[PDB]
This record gives C-alpha cells, sequence and structure tokens, in this order.
C-alpha cells in the first residue's frame, strides 16, 4: 500500500529555516531512493533534492545554492528536507517523491511553503443557510494557503463542492458547500471542519436555519 | 568478437528485432549462461538450440540510472526470446 | 544540463488524436530514459509513460509514448481522446541532473455546453455582530470557463468591495465563487442584492435581501 504523506510545511520568513518531512509506507524503503520536486504557478515541476536508496550520496537542483540537505531514516520509513537561507522564489508546492531506476513511480500530495514578511493569519469561520437545500462555511481573511474543509468529520462526501479562495489585501478567502435532503439537515444537525494549517487551527462551525 | 556484448545492429524482421531489441543493448546473460564476450553468446546459442531449448530468458542493460537511484533494486532485464534453429541456419539479428 | 521544449497549451477535439512534443536541447534523447507525467487542476503528477515508451498497466491503451530521432524529441500520442484527458502533461528526462518540460496543458473540445447553477446566501449573524458583512455567491456546474460576474443594490451596478474567483475545473464542468464586503449598515441599507452572472449569452440570477 504506497503512500507518500508530507508534512512540516506552512510560513517561514525569508532567509530563515524550515524541514519537510515524507513519510512512506507499503514498500521497502531501504530498496528505493527518495526525492523532493516543487511546482510553482510559473515555473511548474522543478528537481531540488534526491538521496540514494543507500544513502551513500545525495543530489540537488541547480536552482539550489546547496542551502537545502536530503536525508533519510530507515527507522522510521521517513525521509526529510532541511532547508536554510530561503526567499520569495522558494514559495511552491513541495511534493515528496519515490524513484524507481529511472523515474518517480510515485509521488505525494504535496505540501504548501510560503515564504513572506506578512504573519500567519487564522481564518474567521462564519456559518451559511438560506427535496433537497444547500448549505455552506465561509473561510474568511487567513493566510497562507492552504485550508481543507469537511462535513460532519468528512461523513458527506455527497454533493461536497468547496471552491477557490479569492486574494483581496493579502488574505485568502473561499466558501464550501454541501447539498443534502431537508430531511437530513432538520433532523442531524450538519457541521464543517475548517482546518488552517499554517496556522494549525482547527474550526467546527454548527448550521443553523 | 572478444569484446564486451554491445548490440550495435538490429536485423530487420528477426527475432531480436520482433521480441524488440534496441541499439546499444548490453546482453549479460541467457537461461543459464554467463556472456560478457561475444564468443560466450555465440556458444550459448549453439548449446541452447541442440539442448532442444526453444525458448529462454534474454538479461541485458540499457542505459544508466537517474541520480538518486543508483542503489536502487528493480527487476534486472527479464526478456523472453526464441531461439534461433541452428539447423536452419537461423541468426538471432544483432552485431556490433 | 539540457532541457526539454512543451507546448503551453494544446486543443483537440472528442474522439481525435492528439501528438503533445517534448524537445531536447542538447545531448541525444535516447542515452537518457524520457518519462511522461498527467497532472489534473491541482493533483499529485501520475505516471503516463516511462522507460520511453513503456506504460504501467492501469493507464488506457489509448496512450502510448515514443522517440522521435530526427527531432531529438520525445512525443505522447494519445488516440481516441476522452473528456478525462483534460490535464496537464509535463514529460521529464535527467543526465547528470533531473530535468521537467514547460507543461503542456491539454484542452478538448466537443465538450457539451452547460449554463450556471446558482447558490447566494447572505452575511452570518455571526458576522453582521463585527459589523461586517460578506455577500456569497456560488456558481457551480457550467462549461466553458468564460464567464463575467457583477453585483446589484437594488438592480444598480456596483463594482466596489466585488472579489471574484478564477474559474477553476473541479469535475468535467467549472466552478467559480464571488464575494461583495459591505458593512453591516450598508447591508441593511438597500434591501436589494443580486448577483448577475453572464455565460455565452444566458444571464442568470439570484437575489438577496435584508
Amino acid at each position: 500500500e504506497v503512500q507518500l504523506v508530507e508534512s512540516g510545511g506552512g510560513l517561514v520568513q525569508p532567509g530563515r529555516s524550515l524541514k519537510l518531512s515524507c513519510a512512506a509506507s507499503g514498500f521497502t524503503f531501504s530498496n528505493y531512493g527518495m526525492a523532493w520536486v516543487r511546482q510553482t504557478p510559473t515555473k511548474g515541476l522543478e528537481w531540488i533534492a534526491s538521496i540514494s536508496a543507500g544513502g551513500d550520496k545525495t543530489y540537488y537542483g541547480d536552482s539550489v545554492k546547496g542551502r537545502f540537505s536530503i536525508s533519510r531514516d530507515n527507522a522510521k520509513t521517513t525521509h526529510y528536507l532541511q532547508m536554510d537561507s530561503l526567499r520569495s522564489e522558494d514559495t511552491a508546492t513541495y511534493y515528496c517523491a519515490k524513484t524507481s531506476r529511472v523515474y518517480f513511480d510515485y509521488w505525494g500530495q504535496g505540501v504548501m511553503v510560503t515564504v513572506s514578511s506578512a504573519e500567519t493569519t487564522a481564518p474567521s469561520v462564519y456559518p451559511l443557510a438560506p427535496s433537497m437545500v444547500t448549505l455552506g462555511c465561509l473561510v474568511k481573511g487567513y493566510f497562507p494557503e492552504p485550508v481543507t474543509v469537511t462535513w460532519n468529520s468528512g461523513a458527506l462526501s455527497s454533493g461536497v463542492h468547496t471552491f477557490p479562495a479569492v486574494l483581496q489585501s493579502g488574505l485568502y478567502t473561499l466558501t464550501s458547500s454541501v447539498t443534502v435532503p431537508s430531511s437530513t439537515w432538520s433532523s442531524q444537525a450538519v457541521t464543517c471542519n475548517v482546518a488552517h494549517p499554517a496556522s494549525s487551527t482547527k474550526v467546527d462551525k454548527k448550521i443553523v436555519p | 568478437l572478444k569484446e564486451p556484448v554491445v548490440v550495435g545492429y538490429v536485423q530487420r524482421d528477426s527475432i531480436a528485432q520482433k521480441i524488440g531489441i534496441k541499439p546499444g543493448d548490453k546482453i549479460i546473460k541467457i537461461n543459464g549462461y554467463e556472456v560478457r564476450t561475444w564468443e560466450d553468446l555465440r556458444d550459448a546459442l549453439i548449446r541452447l538450440s541442440l539442448d532442444g531449448v526453444k525458448e529462454t530468458t534474454l538479461f541485458l542493460e540499457r542505459g544508466v540510472a537517474m541520480p538518486g537511484a543508483e542503489d536502487d533494486v528493480v527487476e534486472v532485464l527479464h526478456l523472453t526470446i526464441k531461439v534461433p534453429n541452428v539447423q536452419k541456419g537461423e541468426e538471432l539479428g544483432i552485431a556490433p | 544540463q539540457f532541457v526539454l521544449t512543451q507546448p503551453n497549451s494544446v486543443s483537440t477535439n472528442l474522439g481525435s488524436t492528439v501528438k503533445l512534443s517534448c524537445k531536447r536541447s542538447t545531448g541525444n534523447i535516447g542515452s537518457n530514459y524520457v518519462n511522461w507525467y498527467q497532472q489534473h487542476e491541482g493533483r499529485s503528477p501520475t505516471t503516463m509513460i516511462y522507460r520511453d515508451d513503456k506504460r504501467p498497466d492501469g493507464v488506457p491503451d489509448r496512450f502510448s509514448g515514443s522517440i522521435d530521432r530526427s527531432s531529438n524529441s520525445a512525443l505522447l500520442t494519445i488516440n481516441n481522446v476522452q473528456t478525462e484527458d483534460e490535464a496537464d502533461y509535463f514529460c521529464h528526462s535527467y543526465s547528470s541532473g533531473i530535468v521537467f518540460g514547460g507543461g503542456t496543458k491539454l484542452t478538448v473540445l466537443g465538450q457539451p455546453k452547460s449554463t450556471p447553477t446558482l447558490t447566494v446566501f447572505p452575511p452570518s449573524t455571526e458576522e453582521l455582530q463585527g459589523n461586517k458583512a460578506t455577500l456569497v455567491c456560488l456558481i457551480s456546474d457550467f462549461y466553458p470557463s468564460d464567464v463575467e460576474v457583477a453585483w446589484k443594490a437594488n438592480g444598480a451596478p456596483i463594482s466596489q468591495g466585488v472579489d471574484t474567483a478564477n474559474p477553476t475545473k473541479q469535475g468535467n464542468k467549472y466552478i467559480a465563487s464571488s464575494f461583495l464586503r459591505l458593512t453591516a449598515e450598508q447591508w441593511r441599507s438597500r434591501n436589494s442584492f443580486t448577483c448577475q452572472v453572464t455565460h455565452e449569452g444566458n444571464t442568470v440570477e439570484k437575489s438577496l435581501s435584508p
């Protein structure tokens, strides 16, 4: 069961340290080398670091000035990317990967890394209410991306439309919606679960008529 | 012909071409018999043909690994072939 | 040492075949392996083709990779293109370092038109206490992406404190949102607010009132 889970990303001030993790599972860890690849809006995919399977040697990209250092911990089947002397150019989505001799066979979900002087902003969460009926949760004025909304701890996957954010005055704002019968709403109370990882805030809001 | 087995030519409409061997492939073994030199290959093909072996696994190499994937472990190069009939003067279809 | 070159965007019709190019700058294309990755908008890249032309059992048969030696390029051929191919396709190779392509962005014409379904919500009673008001307007299930959005105060053109989102692709259809930021006192004032949306002629609108 091949999975690569990133962590340890969010917000950091220019020229400072941040350590990304990538926990692997469901394959012989010590058999395959690990990697890191970032994706900005403009540049697209751009390789950063790669460690070998044995961990005898490490390799880095040309758009890093030997600032980052890649390690691995076979004991916990995890590999790391320590990053120092960061800049606003480094702001990207950092995917970790697994090598297979000649390519990257598997990728992770990716974690957002944002380099800015502007401090983290926890979102203000607000409920939205007017056979079927549509409800929603407003996530107002946060930084940086991303945020994730589930419904009743992800019990309702039916008709869940999460809309991308808008940016104004350096603050993000989005809304996520759910569509379920009136029979459900009036009986079983509905709650949205906002989560801003950069701030580490998780917020629940009960939807009321 | 006592050099390393580095494929150059791929003969048209042959076994080697049909099963899909490319130029530059370095055959290191057949069924099994260790292949180092062309002599070892020629010998093995004849042995296998007269042994009555109609099919066998041909192991080779193609290209260098990508950086940070030197020590990676994967299947070598499991590629099953038809053995040329030496009685009918059939060739595999490779030449340096 | 080298780099790869891809079309910034391409288009094709439903059922047509398409060739996505990937041209190497320096060195021999065949000497170092070439791989192909698909990526839907806001997803992890997945392997389409590896080891030049080899496809991992799972990807549809209509996909195939090649190496055009004449142009020192790699190519991705997609037969009988489907709507599910609406994604970015990056090419990849290596040598001393590891290189990716520019990013080919495939579009699929022959997709049936869909006018937008609108959902609108008032300002929350929680928000209204803080002397603020955010009118929400959710635009879901439409095609194509091209839209224009405006807000009204008693049917009166107002683009003061409006924030519209870029229409991104969630399903086969596109979705978008838009927000009108006011004060609580301004929300009460005019007793009619509308979210007008233009989409290829047809104009759907919905309203909120205090």
